[PDB]
């Protein structure tokens, strides 16, 4: 009963990070420090909407 | 003189029997509304009797989960 919606590949489409775990691990602390509020934000929404199609802005 | 000392007049007898006829009736529609009431309540299930237990709500956890879609 229903049909489940899903985002098309446009909606999907970003510049995406193409730097292995030892680069992420390395700035990891100063990445924390710098990019707070947007990850901050999303994580909020995450646990708030509970639906991964309502955060991909 | 038998009459006098050792019994009673109709009356007595007639009231007795009158108040017995009454309780009983009584009873007897109590017993057939309990019966019904009884298998309303199975049947149903909204009423005090036949009430089984579920899984209180109290016991769930309403905190993050670490994973949003819970
Ligand atoms: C010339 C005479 C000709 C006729 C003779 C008639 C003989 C009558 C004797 C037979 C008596 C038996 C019939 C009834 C006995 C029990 C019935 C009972 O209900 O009556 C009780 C009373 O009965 C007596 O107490 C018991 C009768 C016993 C007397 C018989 C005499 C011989 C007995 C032998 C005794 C042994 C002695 C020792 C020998 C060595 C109490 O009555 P009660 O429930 O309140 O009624 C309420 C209504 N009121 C308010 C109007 C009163």
């Amino acid at each position: 009963p229903g049909i489940v919606e899903l985002p098309t590949l446009e909606d999907l489409k970003v510049q995406e990070v193409k730097v292995s775990s030892s680069v992420l691990k390395a700035a990891a602390h100063h990445y924390g420090a710098q990019c707070d509020k947007p990850n901050k934000e999303f994580m909020l929404c995450r646990w708030e909407e509970k639906d991964p199609r309502r955060c991909l802005e | 003189w038998i009459a006098r000392t050792f019994y009673d007049g109709p009356e007595k007898n007639y009231e007795k029997t009158m108040a017995i006829l009454q309780i009983e009736a009584e009873k007897a529609e109590l017993r057939l509304k309990e019966l019904e009431v009884r298998r309303l309540m199975r049947a149903r299930g909204d009423g005090p009797w036949y009430q089984y237990p579920t899984i209180d709500k109290a016991l769930i956890d309403h905190s993050p989960k670490t994973t949003p879609d819970n």
